[PDB]
DNA sequence: ACAGGATGTATATATCTGACACGTGCCTGGAGACTAGGGAGTAATCCCCTTGGCGGTTAAAACGCGGGGGACAGCGCGTACGTGCGTTTAAGCGGTGCTAGAGCTGTCTACGACCAATTGAGGAATTCCCTGGAGACTAGGGAGTAATCCCCTTGGCGGTTAAAACGCGGGGGACAGCGCGTACGTGCGTTTAAGCGGTGCTAGAGCTGTCTACGACCAATTGAGCGGCCTCGGCACCGGGATTCTCCAG
DNA sequence: CTGGAGAATCCCGGTGCCGAGGCCGCTCAATTGGTCGTAGACAGCTCTAGCACCGCTTAAACGCACGTACGCGCTGTCCCCCGCGTTTTAACCGCCAAGGGGATTACTCCCTAGTCTCCAGGGAATTCCTCAATTGGTCGTAGACAGCTCTAGCACCGCTTAAACGCACGTACGCGCTGTCCCCCGCGTTTTAACCGCCAAGGGGATTACTCCCTAGTCTCCAGGCACGTGTCAGATATATACATCCTGT
């Protein structure tokens, strides 16, 4: 059968919030992050730990960006997060 | 160079029974630096305010005005006040 | 005898005096001000243990864990205040989600 | 290295973001947008990260470096 | 833009909650004045915005407590 | 008391001031709210910074760092 | 007799500079009190300098004063400096100094 | 003639058991008669200046107090001073 | 073995700075002191002592002009002295 | 002649005036200006001795010239 | 219509360099004479010959001043002046 | 106080009159520093001569006396 | 008869005598110094005034004014080696720029 | 009091017939006047001290003029100045 | 890269005002003459210093080479400086008014110069003794320069399993349109309190002086905390079964 | 609305692995004790500034009425998001090798310190001689002290006018980074001249003595220079027109 539509996103939900762990793939991070530091030192290296700092500061930073975005679409009277809520949030959060 | 001996200590006493994980110690070690180190910044910033070289009890307790909210405050003061006048009097 | 001892703490104030020395916070520092320093980390420090333990009882663990901290950091509206700028490693997100979602 | 290893960042990852951050439904644009401000924080701190490496006259970031670029940026993180 | 009279009272109605027969200078009473005006400003704004993305003109505080509580206060 | 001292017109000119088109009537009890509570967050660091100081007279110096104190934890 | 040294109190020779006055043709005349306070404040000047001369040989371990010492002396006191700033002195050297870029040092903190 | 025998009586004086070389010797006198040059040429310029023909005690404390340093010329003064007030004692 | 370059320099800056002898040597000096005196009247003598004068002094002045012109090179941000930075130094000098 | 006073003369007495490293066109530049204040020295060394109807040059000529010059040389008389 | 950067600068160097003019006001000069003076003598009076000669002399010094300045920013490759070079100019001056 | 009364356009003319093409913002101030220092050097002598001429009034004789004695020759004054 | 007359001079021999003999310079003044200062006075008079009436005409101006004493003092080379610690009340400079500073 | 304006004058009206001059170039030309002579007769004063001897002569004013005045302006100088002392003392 | 337009400077003319030039009168300075003294000049002699040569040895200079580092050029980016415009401020000019200090004159006394005599100090010479510095040798320490070693992370490779990637259908959500009622704005009149000015008083702020206690610095000794190692328990994972929640059909 | 079915989750039990906790030894930091100097506390004084009160004016706020605009609710339609299945790709883990850095170590050179010895030279003492310094008296002038008059300096006010200040905007210059090539530094080897040292000779400077000429001082007389007044001329200022240079648009 079928779940109704938001039905497994609630789960979705549920089983997240109650889980602690990293919700990126460890790897392509760290390739983005090598990426993103090669512009500006050509054989820098990092610590390990470095990179896990960042993933931690990265998803932290996310997390709760994307429940200041929700805030702004139930605002708006609306359920589905549009950019123009991570705009909107952004700007309230002067962070432009 | 660590808390975590006097972190345990704490705990021992708080709860006897529980322990902690490292990765909670290391979690406890950057709370009470960074709680040491601001404090001790606006204790040095009240001092450098009022012309003062040394920094005392007088300046640490308006630090602690300054950066706890207001019960957390009220207690921190009560213990740093008792504590203070314990290590005076013996 | 230690300092600590003669000033009942457990936290070294010893320490706390070279670290008051050695961060030039000022040229000179007051023999009362690690005592009462190290009162006030003490203090925190058993405060913030004593809600993270209990929220390890309620999981029914008997080890304190980065998520028990998070959950006792947000749980307590003060703690939250003096926190509000900070992450911890690994502690997650205090469950909720609004009824506007909620069927 | 690749050129674009942002699309490393994926949209289901993304969308797990967004349900740990509450969010029921979310607009297929939202993928690129988050993209976008992802790349944005991660590049200014990496910047500071390496302003404190330069400082250090070191070889590499070390997890003291980010955590300084973090607490300079004004967000303070436990446990590194 | 906030008449001075009512401003300052207000400012000695909530001082003496925390000390009593504490004095002012007739400066640090303009500079909470002034820097009171510009968050009130400042906090019109970010309810302006949230209003327009509500599709509608007119600002209501679920405006002002949604930019209130976006911003962190 | 003293916080509807704060009026109905110069609420509305602060909003005008920051681009406000039209106001609803209760936004006004909402912006005297939100002020009393900024007020008590800045005169009650003051206040410390006088009692630091042995003073009793709040100087605009002790004004300026409550300021700048509030303003680096906003 | 008593010499107009010792009657003013002085070493340097009060007599020998009044001479000087009228022999270098300075004015028509020279009142009595000027070879005084000249003399006076000659000595004062000299007493300055081998004070400060007598310090840099100490400071070199020297039982003895030379060149070298005066010149030590002269550039060390900013007073002094800037009255002989025009001067040299013969078989004085200078005082030792490197621009700090020159140097190799680093922090490195 | 020279003030070798003077310039070595104040050492005698500022430092007891120091001698000097006969070449920083040479120097001293070299100073003494450059200052004296100076002081006595100063006195003598501001002497015709006021349309005096006499060089006094007066014309030779403005001398030091244009050619000395300010605090060599404060000492300067005040050892002149005592000297005349002795002498005419 | 070999020192890098700078560092005998600056062993040799102490050195010198450290002594006071003079560091021109004495009959070529003189020779060229004869040689200019040539020119103005012949068959001039001279007394050791002023041909001493004139080392002290003329070496007391080159060690002065040297010490402008490092001024002027590390102006320009370079630790080599050019002939440019003895004639700005001259130059500033009114000479 | 000039070329008496040799490069190593010449790096001796910037060593003494604190100067690191220098450029091979120095030394030509700074026999000019030896040469040009040795000129100007000794002219006037000369015209002392001249007026003294005198025929050796003094050290006291030589002191006289550089009091005059503005540079006034202790230790000679 | 602007003058392009430089264009109005380099005509009223030509102008100023023309003309013979003081160009400080006469009545801030004196009062800071005046002001400078109280610090010597109480009560003291100047003739208006003795402002106007110290105006002319502290002109003629801060224009020379300024050429020297000048001829340091040159060297250094700049053509703005900044304080490092009237720092240089005074030391090489001596002063 | 009265130093400020030497503005910043008095300056700009006295540095185009020296060749100066661009001034730094910063040379305003080090300029009035330099002209503060060079001002009471001669007007300390100046002063001078008047006390010991015992007089009340400041001469332009003194001045130009002050200024020849600092070693720099004003012709115009007498 | 007066001895600027005898001389050939303008400038006055016997004021010269004077100032010789009240200026303490030294206790004799012999018969020809004054006439030789005399004549070496006219000389460098006349070698101004003849460069400031060249810059003078140069200007379309037929008075000599400080303007054009500077001129002619600061483009003789010899006149500015002798009057180079001098300054001239209302003179002004010599326009000169640098070929940096030009386009 | 004492001025040289009438024979600044005098050698103005003979250089440049046509030519005048304002008062505060002469009073400029009278205080070069003065500091030439001031010049001049001090190093005539130290160089007759120098030698010992009690008298400034024509010989002191020539060397002082030599050591003072730079290259041809020196040579024209003394040139000039032994001319008149040579007219005056001949007649 | 080129052409045209706009802006700034230079040139010409006229008028007005201030400064320069000339003449006259009076007072002071220079010139002329004579006398006296010493300084300058000249001549002779003696002594010292400078100039020149010769010889040898040692240190310095010169000459050449290799490599490293600095100088010079090129490029890019960001902020500071320049140019334009408007408004405000102070300087400059003219006029008034008053007083202090500058400048001059006269008178009188003390100071300084000059002269003579006398005495002491300083300078010069000689001899002797002691000390300080210089030179050489020996040893140790510190700095400079290069290599070694050790450990950590990137790189590569293999394989398996989970995640994501892709396609499709349906259902829910978003957006738009329309209608109606309420609420916000606007207008007017009346009322009220803010703003301003003035007057009076006190208590807090600021500053200065003094003296004692507190904190820093130095040295020595002891205990605590850290680092390394070992053992046991707690938590996580896996497997199975039951229960709970959600969806569809009657 | 109710009941049943299917999917997902939770709970229970066993096993394994890694981390937590404890134990032991050593080293470094903490404590203890003494000394010293300065900061802070305490006291007193002064005076600004804050608080209180009163009156008047006018602008602002308040209250009510009116009317339309905007918010909200409802309805419809279309789009796009979700969920599921299948396929595809990359993450994750384990293993191995090499480079890169970081730290440590070694070696060599140079500087400094100590010791010993020798030289010189400096200092001290003594004696003798000469010149300057001191003392005392006399005489003349300079400076001080007082009186008087006039000018210039200082203060104030009123006004205009141009300069200065504030702000905006855009571009150019300054600063930093990178690369390459040349030139300078370090060093070894060879050559040359400088320096020590002595000897010789002549010239030049110094000293002494005598004589002559030059300058200073004094007195008298005449002319020149300075001061003041008047007239004339050149320069300055204002306005108009032309020419040159730079900026902007195609």
């Amino acid at each position: 059968h079928r779940y109704r539509p938001g039905t497994v996103a609630l789960r979705e939900i549920r089983r997240y919030q109650k889980s602690t762990e990293l919700l990126i793939r460890k790897l392509p991070f760290q390739r983005l992050v090598r990426e993103i530091a090669q512009d500006f030192k050509t054989d820098l290296r990092f610590q390990s730990s470095a990179v896990m700092a960042l993933q931690e500061a990265s998803e932290a930073y996310l997390v709760a960006l994307f429940e200041d975005t929700n805030l702004c679409a139930i605002h708006a009277k609306r359920v589905t997060i549009m950019p123009k809520d991570i705009q909107l949030a952004r700007r309230i959060r002067g962070e432009r | 160079e660590s808390y975590a001996i006097y972190v345990y200590k704490v705990l021992k006493q708080v709860h006897p029974d529980t322990g902690i994980s490292s990765k909670a110690m290391s979690i406890m070690n950057s709370f009470v630096n960074d709680v040491f180190e601001r404090i001790a910044g606006e204790a040095s910033r009240l001092a450098h305010y009022n012309k003062r070289s040394t920094i005392t009890s007088r300046e640490i307790q308006t630090a602690v005005r300054l950066l706890l909210p207001g019960e957390l405050a009220k207690h921190a003061v009560s213990e740093g006040t008792k504590a203070v006048t314990k290590y005076t009097s013996a | 005898k230690t300092r600590s001892s003669r000033a009942g703490l457990q936290f070294p104030v010893g320490r706390v005096h070279r670290l008051l020395r050695k961060g030039n916070y000022a040229e000179r520092v007051g023999a009362g001000a690690p005592v009462y320093l190290a009162a006030v980390l003490e203090y925190l420090t058993a405060e913030i243990l004593e809600l993270a333990g209990n929220a390890a009882r309620d999981n029914k663990k008997t080890r304190i864990i980065p998520r028990h901290l998070q959950l006792a950091v947000r749980n307590d509206e003060e703690l939250n205040k003096l926190l509000g700028r900070v992450t911890i490693a690994q502690g997650g997100v205090l469950p909720n989600i609004q009824s506007v979602l909620l069927p | 290295v690749l050129r674009d290893n942002i699309q490393g960042i994926t949209k289901p990852a993304i969308r797990r973001l967004a349900r740990r951050g509450g969010v029921k439904r979310i607009s297929g644009l939202i993928y690129e947008e988050t993209r976008g401000v992802l790349k944005v924080f991660l590049e200014n701190v990496i910047r500071d990260a390496v302003t404190y490496t330069e400082h250090a006259k070191r070889k590499t970031v070390t997890a003291m470096d980010v955590v300084y670029a973090l607490k300079r940026q004004g967000r303070t993180l436990y446990g590194f | 833009l906030i008449r001075k009279l009512p401003f300052q009272r207000l400012v000695r109605e909530i001082a003496q909650d925390f000390k009593t027969d504490l004095r002012f200078q007739s400066s640090a009473v303009m500079a909470l004045q002034e820097a009171s005006e510009a968050y009130l400003v400042a906090l019109f704004e970010d309810t302006n915005l949230c209003a327009i993305h509500a599709k509608r003109v007119t600002i209501m505080p679920k405006d002002i407590q949604l930019a209130r509580r976006i911003r962190g206060e």
